[PDB]
This record gives C-alpha cells, structure tokens and sequence, in this order.
C-alpha cells in the first residue's frame, strides 16, 4: 500500500440554488418558532433565516 | 467607461407601499467566496471574444 | 390597487378610499389643511409610472463582495428621514427634487437602516475606491422607517 | 379569522379592518405614532404559526 505521499485533493466552488417562488413555506416558519421564545427576530433577518 | 447597466435610480415606489407584490421566479443567486469573481472573470473573457 | 388608480386618476372625491387604501392615520387625513390637496394630488398620481432600480442593487452587491471575501468593516449611518405612509411626513417628503426613498421593512436594528443607507451615497466614504468608482445618484438620502 | 390571514399577509393598508377584526379602541388605533407600524406589522403576522 505504502508508496509515495502528500498529494490530496481540493474541492471545486460552487453555488446553491432553491424551489423557485417568492412566498413563504409554512413549515420552515413554524418550526423556527418551535425552538426559540424571541419576540422580533433576532439578526434581524427574515428571508436569509 | 463602461456604459453597460442604465438605470437612473427613480424610485417613487418605495416612497408610497402597500403595493401589490409581484410573483415571479426568483435567481437565488449566492455568491460563494471563490466563485463570484470567477463568474466575472469568464464574463470579461468572454466580452474580449 | 383598484382603488388607488382607477382606470385613469380621479380628483380624490372620498377621503374613506384614502385611509384603506395606503396609510395610517384616520384622523389626520380627516385633518388636513387646504393647501396639500395639489401636493397630494400631484404626488399619489404619479407613483403609477417610474419603477427601475438595477443600479441601486449594483452597488449592494458591489458592496457585498467588498466585505464577504475581505473581512468585516465598521462603519457610520448617516442619513435623513420619512416616518410614514400616507401621513403629513410623506406628503411633506414629496417636495424637491433628487431624493432618493429606500423604504426599510423593519427599522429595528441598525444593520438593515445601515447597508441600504451606505449602498446608495457615491462609493461608501471612506472605504478603499481601488476598482470601482459609482456615480452618486441624488445625494441626500432620505430612508422611510417606522422606528 | 379572513381579516387577519389573508392568502398571505399584507402590509396593513385599511386600520379599519384592525378595529373590527382583533381589538378594542378604534379611537387608539386611530391615532397610533408613526413608529410602532414595524412593531405591530411584526407582531400580527407572526400569531399564524
């Protein structure tokens, strides 16, 4: 098995992408409010949470 | 002096809300660290062609 | 909305359509001296017409990438004003020209009323020019915000 | 209740919805500073989830 070292590999970049639509999912707001006890938003970020 | 985007920033919208928000498709495009400039950097090169 | 444009525009007959339609303030649409009625006019009427903003998002995500890669920078909000949506302030507002309006959804932190705010003024002073130089569109930014 | 939710929710345009739908005082929701509009905007639609 032994034979040379180093070498290895490093990952390629690349962008994430989303269900396309403007509104809101039900869920994922729900249960976000299931975890914390906050009265706003703490961040203050809607879209990006 | 690139002329390329034109969009003289008038903005009597944002004044008056309660507006109608329009529902179309969303880009979600999330620039990662590495790959933005190279999107710019292949848009350049293919602008020289 | 329906009530707002019409098929074309109307002289505002019922001030009730108004308080519905675009603001707060019952009272002080009730209450509104007899010298804003032409302002209030002109202004409401010709919001219909002028929408395009794909300069302003330029120097947001021109902005972005000049503290995503590069690490985080501090800086200063400065700005003037709007309070409200169909109140004495945006009727006040409306006068003279080259304002710019960023309407802020929620004003309760500093960071929303802080980017959108630096995003717009010539190229944030005094952050490094190096690339890029935006022309400053109507200098003299005037955000709307609830708090 | 239909006054509240909507399909989605919008930006608070008629108060006298408000006054019928959730609440006492249309006197005081008359008159309410223009500050708290972000506060109660925050606070109405997020009672769904």
């Amino acid at each position: 098995p032994r034979s040379r070292t180093a070498h290895r590999v490093d990952m390629v970049r690349e962008c994430d992408f989303n269900p396309t639509m403007n509104l809101k999912a039900a869920g994922p707001k729900a249960r976000l409010r299931g975890s914390g006890v906050k009265s706003r938003r703490r961040v203050s970020e809607v879209p990006l949470a | 002096s690139r002329i390329g985007l034109p969009t003289v920033v008038s903005l009597y919208d944002l004044m008056v809300p309660a507006f109608i928000a329009q529902n179309s498709a969303l880009e979600g495009a999330r620039l990662s660290g590495d790959l933005s400039k190279a999107v710019g950097r292949v848009h350049q090169m293919l602008g020289m062609v | 909305r329906a009530k707002l444009v019409g098929a074309a525009r109307e002289g505002i007959p019922n001030r009730n359509d108004v308080a519905k339609s675009t603001g707060w303030n019952q009272d002080q649409v009730q209450k509104f001296p007899d010298n804003r009625m032409d302002s209030l006019i002109s202004l409401l009427e010709q919001m219909q017409t002028g929408q395009s903003k794909l300069t302003r998002l330029v120097k947001g995500f021109l902005i972005l990438l000049e503290m995503a890669e590069r690490k985080e920078v501090d800086f200063h909000v400065g700005n003037h004003i709007h309070v409200t949506y169909a109140i004495a302030p945006v009727c006040d507002s409306y006068d003279l020209p080259g304002r710019c309006y960023v309407f802020n959804s929620k004003p309760t932190s500093e960071a929303h009323a802080a980017v959108l705010l630096a995003m717009c003024r010539e190229y944030p002073p005094p952050q490094f020019a190096s690339h890029v130089s935006v022309p400053a569109d109507a200098e003299d930014v005037c955000i709307v915000s609830q708090g």
